[PDB]
This record gives structure tokens, C-alpha cells and sequence, in this order.
């Protein structure tokens, strides 16, 4: 998991 | 508040979804480049999960999505 | 926890910061250096992970700073080359669950 994945998951 | 991303660890009774949200918010608050934040998530997210969740997450193997991680725990 | 190596230098100068810590600190897989200038939030500038010794740096320190860990002596280093006035700040080392230390001051003139 990347930070970009977290941004995409939560919005 | 302010907490270092290095200090975010899943509690023994903490649901994984709560831990990921705490990790995400802490990393958002960190003053760092997107590259550093990506490296921090790749290195710490699964590693700092509690031992029970860590066994479940590692069994999924590399490249598992957050959705897959949430549906495993 | 002992943080040192800071001091006064001219622009283009060099310093090597040392973070001499306990075995408990060094059990942490990730270790990092934070930079904190007066009136500003702390910045995560460099990090290292145990095992594969992978490193990551903030764009402002690339090709100038080097983070290394000496597991035989339990000392974390930050080699700072081609120092710029904007690098003036208090520098702190951090590990998972470690107590914050006193930091070390780096001051760059010009």
C-alpha cells in the first residue's frame, strides 16, 4: 500500500 | 497531535479500519513529500498492525489492495 | 539518547549528525531525521529501514544528505553536505515508540 492508495481510498 | 507516523501502531482490540484511518490522518498531518509518505505507508502500514492482523495481512501476499486488506480482517 | 554533530558553518559547508541511542530504539525497523525551524512545523527529511537498508529523502535534501545506521554501535547518522542557509534548524532523530530528544542545532550562514 502507498500513501496515494490511502488518498484514493478515503478521498 | 502532532504524532510521528513512526509511532502509529494498531491496538490489541483496535479494529483494522480504525488503525488505517489513524495512520492515514497522522501521515496526512506529517510535513513530508509524497515520495516520503509513499515509502512510509509501504514500510509501516502492515508492519505496525497488531500481530493477529499482521499474520492475516502477510498471508495475502505483496500487492494486496486496501479493499482486500479490509475484507481479510 | 544523545544527539550531536550540529554547529555553525558557512554556505556549502558540511556536518555529520549523530543519534547515539539504546538497544530498544534500535529495535525499530524505521528510523528518521526530522528538521524543525523556528515557528514552523517539524519536517520528515530522511528515513532508513532495517534489513534491506532502504532510504528515502525529502526533495530539499536529495544528493546532499545521507542517512546511515550503525547497528554495531547503535548510532544513527545524518551526513549533511553542500549546506544552504535554508537548512538552519533543530534536527531530531526518531524511531518507533522512541521519546523525542533534545535535538541538535544546525546554523548555516550567507
Amino acid at each position: 500500500i502507498t500513501f496515494e492508495d490511502l488518498l484514493d481510498y478515503y478521498g | 497531535s502532532p504524532t510521528s507516523i513512526l509511532d502509529i501502531r494498531q491496538g490489541p482490540k483496535e479494529p483494522f479500519r480504525d488503525y488505517v484511518d489513524r495512520f492515514y490522518k497522522t501521515l496526512r498531518a506529517e510535513q513530508a513529500s509524497q515520495e516520503v509518505k509513499n515509502w512510509m505507508t509501504e514500510t509501516l502500514l502492515v508492519q505496525n498492525a497488531n500481530p493477529d492482523c499482521k499474520t492475516i495481512l502477510k498471508a495475502l501476499g505483496p500487492g494486496a489492495t486496501l479493499e482486500e486488506m479490509m475484507t481479510a480482517c | 539518547l544523545v544527539e550531536s554533530g550540529g554547529g555553525l558553518v558557512q554556505a556549502g559547508g558540511s556536518l555529520r549528525l549523530s543519534c547515539a541511542a539504546s538497544g530498544s530504539f534500535f529495535m525499530s525497523n524505521v528510523m528518521a531525521w526530522y528538521r524543525q525551524a523556528p515557528g514552523k512545523a517539524r519536517e520528515l527529511i530522511a528515513a532508513i529501514r532495517g534489513g534491506d537498508m532502504s532510504t528515502v529523502y525529502d526533495d530539499s535534501v536529495k544528493g546532499r544528505f545521507t542517512i546511515t545506521r550503525d547497528d554495531d554501535k547503535n548510532i544513527l547518522y545524518l551526513q549533511m553536505n553542500d549546506l544552504k542557509p535554508e537548512d538552519t534548524a533543530m534536527y531530531y532523530c526518531k524511531a518507533s515508540g522512541s521519546s523525542w530528544g533534545q535535538g541538535t542545532q544546525v546554523t548555516v550562514s550567507s
